[PDB]
Parts: structure tokens; C-alpha cells; sequence
């Protein structure tokens, strides 16, 4: 029922500003970016943020000022655009990121005024971590009534459902995840 | 004067390359330390000079661009005056702290303008002078047949008078400067590179760490020591205790054991002996 209208407006722009903008020749320039995706390695599409820029302001403006709540919209704009073109396996997901930003800041700026801003600093590495699955979407099966529950994301602690969609089961703990078909991301700490 | 031989590594390596490497724990990266160094350092004994009396290698007291020297004048009438100035300290009043600390605002922000935007570029007239001074250094040695000068001792003269072409504002480094550069360099070489030993600066106390009196009396030394093992020939080894009370009691100098043993060295890297403990043996 509920609908978040801005999310929705900025994906619907979006999606135009992928499929639109034309390069300093004429052909558009992410179109042809984008068929680097279908190698099995690929994941995340880079976008300039000048290009960005160039559409439309408010478009620009909107992405810096709400980027966390926006961003999740942004995916489903590239997936869908991707999934029009070539043929590559439907569990796939694909990501965005930009570069290019207009702006620095300091760490001593870092401050809990702009929790969730688009950002950008620089700095000195001291330490590097290992890479780590990490858990983005779960399936679970719920063994009292063996029927599958999709879609279940993750926050920061490990969440699942404890009462399933099938009325007569009256379970609350036996639910098994499906390692098969749950999906994962690589995570690293420095 | 007292630091130890890692930090003395790490100062070669900052003052040569002005940069400092680092390799640890995983942490591996080259940092920017380009900084200016002012030293203050102890052995006073007259009979030897600054870098014979303290502890420190050739290596780093070459790299400074002057080199001070700081003691007692026994002087009646600076002893007046040290303890004049003492007694007037003694009574030091706001009449006069607060003219000194108005100054020294005035000259914080006199090096604070100079150094914001003054940039002295070269002369004809410097740069003849300059070269003039290289030629001084280089014609000082001749009579010697040596070396007295090198590049470095340019780029002293160089600095020294483009900071005082700065310190009058000019935007041009020009007699005025390498004049007076030439003349703390003098002094400086004066007070700091002399031999005392004969009253004339000797270049190579500077990048050797001795006079040249010290290497004469070590080949001297070495060669005295080769003779008395050559009179000795028909022997394959000789006692050390033997050796030294040979050579000291043919020696008007009252050698020591460090001496004995460098010139032992001397002949042992020349291959003409090998050093077993208490025997010396020919080769
Ligand atoms: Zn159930």
C-alpha cells in the first residue's frame, strides 16, 4: 500500500538518465558500459557524477541530499536496464557507485550532522582485514509444514521469521536456512 | 652529541634524502622530512680540533652548512661585562621587556612577510663572485697539490646568501650577499676547520675526521713496525708484547696500544701479516 514518492521519482529518472544520455559523439556512453556486466567477475557499474550532474539539477541535488534512503532504488534501475539488453542468469544482482564528486572532507568534519550524506575523504591505511561472506537475503524452510519462505533481508543481527504464512503449523523455532539458494556479498573491514 | 648509532643512521638518511622509508608490521610507505636541524653538542682540550675532541663520524658534521664553536675567553674585561650584563639582568624591568617583546613581535612578522613572498634570483655579480669563491677554495689547496673544495661548500655559499638577499627584501642575490657568505664561511672554516697543531685549516680533519699530522704518524708507524718484523725475517712468528716494547722502546713518541694495533691492521690489510692472539706471523 504505502509508497515512498520520491524513491520512486528518483528511480524513474534514473532509468531515463541511464538510457538517454549521449556521449560527446552521439552514442549513449552507459549503454556500452554496461555489456561489461555479463562476465561472471562484474558486479558494479561506475558513473560519473558531472554526467550526473549535466541531466538535471534537482536530479543531482536530490542523489547528495538522500542518498541512503534513495539508494536501494537505484539498483533496481540498473537491473532492470541490464536485464533488457543480453541474456546473463536472472539470480544475479548488480550495483552502483560514483566517483567524480565535486567535494572533500575532512575526518574531523565527519560528524553526526550528515548520518546517511553522500561523501568524500582521503586518509592513511594502517590495517587490512580478511574478506568474509556476508548475508544480504535469506531463504528459509519452515520444517513444521515444509513451506518456503523467500526473501527475508538482513539488518545487522541475524533476523528470520518464527511463524510462517501456513496457518496449521503453530511453529516457532524450527525453520532451516537454504544455503543453496540464499545469496552473499563480499565484506571486508580496514 | 650522545645519540646512538641507529638514530645517526636515520639523521644520514633524513638530511641526504629528506625523506624518511618504513617497513613494519605490514606497514610499508615513504614519508616527506624535509626539515632544518639545529645541533648542539659536548666533547674543552685546544691541542685537537672540534670533530678530533667530540664523538661524532665525518659523514654528519660534513652536512652542516657553518659550525660554532662556544668556550671561556679568560678575558678580565669580558668577565666585567658578562657580569655587568648579569646585574642589569638581575634589575630587568618593564621599561625595557616591553620594548624587547614589541621587537620580537615586529621581527616575528618581518621573517613571517619575507618568507610568505620574497623569492632572490641569481646576479652576474653574485654569480662571479660565487665562482670567484669556489676558485679562492679550490687555489687554497694547490700549494698543497690537494683538494680544498667541492660542490658542497658551493651550495653553503649559495644558501647563506640568498637568505641574506632575503633578509634585506631583495628580490635579488647580489655582491652585498655572497660577501658577507664568504666571510661567516671563513670564519666558520677559521674556527671550526683548523689544525691547532700547526694554526692552518686543514680540509681533510673535515672529511676524515683527523688531521693530516695523525695519518703521517700512522704510516710512519706502520712503516717503522714492517722494518722491525723485516730485521726479524728469519722468525715465522713474533710475541705482540715483544713487538710493542720493540717499537716503543725505539720511538720517541710514547705509543700507545690502539696505535700499535692500528698500524698492525694497517699491514695485515696490506697482506703482509695475520694477527693470531699473542703472535704476529708473516705472510
Ligand atoms: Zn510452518
Amino acid at each position: 500500500e504505502v509508497r515512498d514518492e520520491v524513491a520512486e521519482k528518483c528511480q524513474k529518472l534514473f532509468l531515463d538518465f541511464l538510457e538517454e544520455f549521449q556521449s560527446s559523439d552521439g552514442e549513449i556512453k552507459y549503454l556500452q558500459l554496461a555489456e561489461e556486466l555479463i562476465r561472471p567477475e562484474r558486479n558494479t557499474l561506475v558513473v560519473s557524477f558531472v554526467d550526473l550532474e549535466q541531466f538535471n539539477q534537482q536530479l543531482s541535488t536530490t542523489i547528495q541530499e538522500e542518498f541512503y534512503r534513495v539508494y536501494p532504488y537505484l539498483c533496481r534501475a540498473l537491473k532492470t536496464f541490464v536485464k533488457d539488453r543480453k541474456e546473463i542468469p536472472l539470480a544475479k544482482d548488480f550495483y552502483v557507485a560514483f566517483q567524480d564528486l565535486p567535494t572533500r572532507h575532512k575526518i574531523r568534519e565527519l560528524t553526526s550532522s550528515r548520518i546517511g550524506l553522500l561523501t568524500r575523504i582521503s586518509g592513511q591505511v594502517v590495517r587490512t582485514h580478511p574478506v568474509h561472506p556476508e548475508l544480504v537475503s535469506g531463504t528459509f524452510l519452515c520444517l513444521d509444514c515444509q513451506t518456503v519462505i523467500r526473501d527475508v533481508e538482513q539488518q545487522f543481527k541475524y533476523t528470520q521469521p518464527n511463524i510462517c504464512r501456513n496457518p496449521v503449523c503453530a511453529n516457532r523455532r524450527r525453520f532451516l536456512l537454504d544455503t543453496n539458494k540464499s545469496r552473499f556479498v563480499d565484506f571486508q573491514k580496514v | 652529541d650522545k645519540m646512538n648509532e641507529s638514530t645517526r643512521s636515520v639523521l644520514h638518511e633524513v638530511m641526504e634524502q629528506q625523506t624518511l622509508s618504513i617497513a613494519k608490521a605490514g606497514i610499508i610507505c615513504q614519508l616527506n622530512a624535509r626539515t632544518s636541524v639545529l645541533a648542539a653538542a659536548n666533547p674543552w682540550n685546544p691541542k685537537k680540533t672540534t670533530i678530533e675532541n667530540i664523538q661524532l663520524p665525518h659523514t654528519l658534521l660534513s652536512r652542516f652548512d657553518l659550525i660554532f664553536l662556544l668556550l671561556d675567553p679568560q678575558d678580565e674585561a669580558y668577565d666585567r661585562r658578562l657580569a655587568h650584563h648579569l646585574v642589569a639582568l638581575y634589575y630587568q624591568s618593564e621599561e625595557q621587556a616591553e620594548e624587547e617583546l614589541l621587537d620580537m613581535a615586529v621581527l616575528k612578522d618581518y621573517i613571517a612577510y619575507a618568507h610568505s613572498t620574497i623569492m632572490p634570483r641569481l646576479s652576474e655579480e653574485a654569480s662571479q663572485a660565487l665562482i670567484e669563491a669556489y676558485v679562492d677554495m679550490r687555489k687554497i689547496g694547490s700549494s698543497r697539490g690537494m683538494v680544498s673544495a667541492y660542490p658542497r661548500q658551493l651550495e653553503s655559499l649559495i644558501r647563506l646568501a640568498e637568505a641574506h638577499a632575503k633578509v634585506r627584501l631583495s628580490n635579488k642575490v647580489e655582491a652585498i650577499d655572497v660577501e658577507e657568505a664568504k666571510r661567516l664561511h671563513r670564519e666558520a672554516l677559521k674556527q671550526s676547520a683548523t689544525d691547532p697543531r700547526t694554526g692552518i685549516v686543514d680540509i681533510s680533519i673535515l672529511t676524515t675526521g683527523m688531521s693530516a699530522t695523525s695519518r703521517k704518524r700512522k704510516e710512519e708507524l706502520a712503516e717503522a713496525l714492517k722494518k722491525l718484523i723485516l730485521s726479524k725475517g728469519k722468525t715465522p712468528a713474533l710475541k705482540y708484547q715483544q713487538l710493542f716494547e720493540d717499537i716503543r722502546g725505539q720511538s720517541d713518541i710514547a705509543i700507545t696500544k690502539d696505535m700499535f694495533e692500528e698500524a698492525l691492521r694497517a699491514l695485515a690489510d696490506d697482506d703482509f701479516l695475520t694477527v693470531t692472539g699473542k703472535t704476529v706471523r708473516l705472510l
